[PDB]
């Protein structure tokens, strides 16, 4: 499909085949000392992402169900209307104000669901 | 409807953004060696593989003027020529008092090269031999107020020292391929009919950008790439007229230029274990160097301009002027060819005032005609503050520089009178104006994989 | 066991205790640009195999069950006589042909069944 | 909660919240090829610490339920004692001598109980 | 003899030459082998070989 095969398009096509755009953060090779900076590539990229992505429970390069309740005062559209029409380059500028609050409240929330495990098989 | 909000990973959202980018060229250049030419040396072989493709449903904001891609080209092929004048011998004991011969020829239709004598460090530091070279005019100075018409300078030791560029490097500019790491994406803007800002409604995902020929120039853009389908004309605003006017071209016009005159090398050894080369005597007859353009070719090219910016300032027609004046290094066009720089005064192409009207070429009174004269210099501050000198190397025979004409550099001129034939002129600028007129198709971004929206999944423990 | 403690040895042995030669990936001291150059050495190698082992579902260095259906075209020696006899360092160069179409296969078949995974709980 | 908000607490306060600690393994910018070098940073460090933490069979940066038997010639302090009162800071000291043993017991129980998975989907 | 065709450097007295040894040594990923059979004609197979 390409490398942004799916950018401007609906939800059911962008959410299925997520994995082609995920697989390339592997490239570079040597020119100097700049380019060796220039490999933050996946060793910092990925690495960070892959990390807020366990944090929070989902340790999978793909769709990941967590917990944290969607909420009135941050959708504001028509539910059914989002998944079937926009686009995710469309969605993201609508939702940028309240990345920070949700980056905590989907990690204290697994935080809160996997002690439960402790108790559940002692 | 109590959502539980999940995350995807692999969204595929935009973030314009900063970055460095790879330079690479063509695998043909990489048997050779090293610094032959510097592409194989400091840039990493390439690939065009996989194919340039559409992205289907976008639409994409691109900023010719406000990229700052072009500057990290810059940066970094100053750097590269900078590494490329560490491993070659730095002159020296050539700036002393050159002894000049001074009959003089003074009888026209000639113009010529004067012969000069200097005496130089053989394999004993402890003694000096005599030597002459032939050097072109500009490089060799009057020396000292004591007027000894015999005693000339070499022009530096005035500002700065040189460096001879070692003759195992040739300046003829191999493709490079300005390319992205991944994690970011470079995409291609894919309407022709583009004004240089706002949207690009149609865009593609490029894996790195086709091959980008830094000719150096400072008055036209040789070798290069042309228009789809007409003239289009760039600018940031033509409110301040001090701004560099863009023109793309069309149809390619067609330049030759000669250096008539053979010149031969002369070896000459100066210091321990080093060589400097000169200019021996010349075989044969004195001749001048030029350039020759096809006339009704660039007339009727000059008019396709000329209906494009009267689009701009309808009621006031146009006049093309000769150049700014005053410093060579401005009002000149010059460029390198064959690892010679030329330098060439040219009132003659921009000449004319032109009028809406289109005055054809047919019926032909002459298809033979043409319009055609450049100096040359050794001695080349090719950038300021940069370690300017490069002391060029004479070359043995002749050359010859066909090439072609893709697009001019301009200065609007502002108001005289409220004359209807307010004046357009050529105008020399930046080597970073000559790269902005490639790379325009052009924008880096940020891929963000990670994205949050609503499934309709619930948790389990 | 040593880093290589199953070269040349049946499936049995080699495919228990997988972990001695799964750890060996950490290394690398100071020797200029050239060597540090020479760090890709897990930084990348790792993340490559690790990010296509997860793709597959496989969020894990050891064995991992997969789906896809292995056929007829691709086999022709016989099933029983693998698992008991042969080494890998002939193993891999009987398959080698049909790797690519395999590494799709893994990942389509995940990108598949983790979907019905958000139907059924949803 | 801060970068080191637990330690000298009490197991219980420091082991719940400990993504706060996990988290802060980002960071550096250019400083020349010494700096290069100093960024080994998770690009070694995380991928070390999570090599061995998954080899273990815990894929997450979070407690984690392994089972290898805890012994009387380990211990020796009163079981009770340890969770409510003692910290992190000196109970590392007292079982710093057996950390070897226990890194390999966890993997090689690792190994024996992915096993019995394998066999029974056989 | 020099200024023939070069410059030269003298040696600094702070270094002397003799030759210590040096283990020219893998990085993790890769790995030497070591051919093991003392009858070997420089091609072949080595039907001994250690890691
Ligand atoms: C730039 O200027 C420099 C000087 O600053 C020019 O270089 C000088 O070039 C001349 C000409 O080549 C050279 O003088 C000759 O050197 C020869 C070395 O072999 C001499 O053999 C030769 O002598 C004959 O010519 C003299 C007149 O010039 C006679 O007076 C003399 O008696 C010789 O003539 C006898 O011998 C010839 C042998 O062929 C014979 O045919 C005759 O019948 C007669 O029997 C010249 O002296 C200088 O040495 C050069 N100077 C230096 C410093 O090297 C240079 O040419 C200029 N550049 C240009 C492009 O013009
Ligand atoms: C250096 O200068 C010499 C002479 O000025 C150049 O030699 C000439 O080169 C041209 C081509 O550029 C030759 O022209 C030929 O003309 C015939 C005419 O029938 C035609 O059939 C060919 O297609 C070709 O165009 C010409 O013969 C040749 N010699 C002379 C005496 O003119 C030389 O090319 C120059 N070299 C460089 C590197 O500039």
């Amino acid at each position: 499909l390409g490398f942004l095969g799916a950018a401007g398009s609906t939800m059911g096509a962008a959410s299925m085949t997520l994995t082609v755009q995920a697989r390339n953060l592997l490239s570079g090779t040597v020119w100097g000392i700049k380019q060796l900076q220039a490999r933050v590539l996946a060793v910092e990229r990925y690495l960070r992402d892959q990390q807020l992505l366990g944090i929070w429970g989902c340790s999978g390069k793909l769709i990941c169900c967590t917990n944290v309740p969607w909420n009135s005062s941050w959708s504001n559209r028509n539910l059914s209307e989002i998944w079937d029409n926009m686009t995710w380059l469309q969605w993201d500028k609508e939702i940028s104000n309240y990345t920070q609050i949700i980056y905590g409240l989907l990690e204290e929330s697994q935080n809160q669901q996997e002690k439960n495990e402790q108790d559940l098989l002692a | 409807e109590n959502l539980w909000v999940t995350v995807y990973y692999g969204v595929p959202v935009w973030k314009e953004a900063k970055t460095t980018l790879f330079c690479a060229s063509d695998a043909r250049a990489y048997e050779k060696e090293v610094h032959n030419v510097w592409a194989t040396h400091a840039c990493v072989p390439t690939d065009p593989s996989p194919q340039e493709l559409v992205l289907g449903n976008v639409t994409e904001n691109f900023n010719m003027w406000k990229n700052d891609m072009v500057d990290q080209m810059h940066e970094d092929i100053i750097s590269l020529w900078d590494q490329s004048l560490k491993p070659c011998v730095k002159l020296t004991p050539l700036c002393v008092t050159l002894i000049c011969s001074n009959a003089t020829v003074k009888n026209g239709t000639v113009e010529e090269m004067k012969n000069c004598s200097f005496n130089t460090t053989t394999e004993i530091r402890d003694k000096e031999k005599k030597e002459y070279a032939l050097f072109y005019k500009p490089d060799i100075v009057p020396l000292s107020e004591t007027n000894n018409t015999s005693e000339y300078r070499l022009i530096n030791c005035n500002t700065s020292a040189c460096t001879q560029a070692c003759p195992k490097v040739t300046f003829e500019p191999i493709p490079i391929h300005y390319c992205a790491p991944a994690g970011y994406a470079i995409l291609k803007c894919n309407d022709e009919t583009f004004n240089g800002t706002g949207p690009c409604s149609n865009v593609s995902t490029v894996q790195c950008t086709h091959g980008i020929r830094p000719v150096v120039s400072t008055q036209l853009l040789l070798n290069g790439s042309l228009a789809e389908k007409e003239i289009v004309i760039r600018s940031e605003n033509l409110t301040n007229n001090a701004k560099i006017i863009i023109v793309h071209l069309h149809t390619p016009v067609e330049i030759v230029c000669t250096r008539p005159n053979n010149n031969t090398r002369k070896s000459v050894r100066i210091g321990p274990g080093q060589t400097f080369y000169a200019t021996g005597d010349i075989i044969g007859d004195i001749k001048q160097a030029h350039c020759n353009i096809s006339e009704e070719k660039w007339n009727d090219t000059l008019q396709k301009v000329g209906i494009e910016l009267q689009k701009h300032f309808p009621n006031k027609t146009i006049k093309y002027n000769q150049s700014a004046g005053g410093d060579m290094e401005i009002t000149t066009h010059s460029f390198n060819c064959g690892g010679e720089f030329f330098y060439c005064n040219t009132s003659n192409l921009f000449n004319g005032t032109y009028n809406g009207t289109y005055i054809s070429t047919n019926s032909s009174a002459n298809s033979t005609s043409t319009i055609t004269q450049c100096r040359i210099k050794q001695i080349i501050n090719m950038w300021q503050g940069v370690g300017r000198c490069m002391y060029a190397p004479p070359i043995a025979g002749n050359i010859t520089c066909r090439s072609n004409i893709t697009g001019l550099l301009l200065t609007r001129d502002g108001g005289t009178n409220s004359n209807e034939t307010e004046t357009f002129r050529p105008a020399g600028g930046d080597m970073r104006d000559n790269w902005r007129s490639e790379l325009y198709k052009y924008k880096v971004v940020k891929i963000e994989p990670l994205g949050v929206a609503p499934t309709r999944c619930k948790r389990r423990v």
